[PDB]
């Protein structure tokens, strides 16, 4: 069934995730603070973690067996199209069913609807992403499966602007196979029931959310006043 | 092209 490659494969992503991702939190402390009383108040706060996370993204898909060997340029397009998507999944970590919320540890670190309001965004990507986090807890992945649908998402060939597909492909391939073989023998019925299927719906309603907040990063960030308030690494990955 | 920062974190 698993084979010694596949075996690897994880391996790695389990380290490499356990290297990026701190349960903890304890980073959040040097954040500015959040403010939840300009009227995106909650704006310098979540700008912090989504910059803090992208270079976590950054380390974690350093690791992914192949990624490296890929050109500079190819690294840059993957990462830029995919980081929105891959701190959406890996915040399914921190996320609640209990209240709906984000919950990184303490009551100043808990974020919900509200806050993401207090950010700039709006309701119709807000709900939508809730109802995302609540599909994708549901699925109660095992953590091989998490960091597999991460690395998947990562190095996904239909990127826009990706020059060396089908190098890409290779390796998105490899990690398919050994999430969809892990499955088979590792995930137990009746949890694994179309598993690989709602999994891989989850990377399609990742772009079409990946879409929509790249509409309103472009309305938001377009005010150089809100601009302002996000973070130079930020600025680079998701534009100005 | 280009991304120093981005690029940085990379290598
Ligand atoms: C380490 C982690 C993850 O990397 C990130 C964590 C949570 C991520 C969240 C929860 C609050 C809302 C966040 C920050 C989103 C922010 C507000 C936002 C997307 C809003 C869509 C409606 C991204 C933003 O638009 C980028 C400019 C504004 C910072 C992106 C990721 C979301 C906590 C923890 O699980």
């Amino acid at each position: 069934k698993l084979s010694e490659e596949q075996q690897h494969i994880i391996a790695i992503l389990l380290d490499a995730h356990h290297k990026t991702y701190d349960p903890t939190y304890a980073d959040f402390r040097d954040f500015r603070p959040p403010v939840r009383m300009s009227p995106l108040s909650m704006l310098p706060h979540l700008a912090d973690l989504v910059s803090y996370s992208i270079q976590k993204v950054i380390g974690f898909a350093k690791m992914i067996p192949g990624f490296r060997d890929l050109t500079s340029d190819d690294q840059i397009v993957l990462l830029k199209s995919s980081a929105i998507e891959v701190i959406m999944l890996r915040s399914n970590q921190s996320f609640t069913m209990d209240d709906m919320s984000w919950d990184c540890g303490s009551q100043d670190y808990k974020y919900d609807v509200t806050d993401v309001s207090k950010a700039g965004h709006t309701l119709e990507l807000i709900e939508p992403l809730i109802k995302f986090q609540v599909g994708l807890k549901k699925l109660n992945l095992h953590e091989e499966e998490h960091v597999l649908l991460m690395a998947i998402c990562i190095v996904s060939p239909d990127r826009p602007g990706v020059q060396d597909a089908k190098l890409v492909e290779a390796i998105q391939d490899r990690l398919s196979n050994t999430l969809q073989t892990y499955i088979r023998c590792r995930h137990p019925p009746p949890g694994s029931h179309q598993l690989y299927a709602k999994m891989i719906q989850k990377l399609a309603d990742l772009r079409s959310l990946n879409e929509e907040h790249s509409k309103q990063y472009r309305s938001l960030s377009f005010q150089p006043e809100n601009s302002m308030k996000l973070t130079p690494l930020v600025l680079e990955v998701f534009g100005n | 092209k280009n991304h120093p920062m981005l690029m940085n974190l990379l290598k």
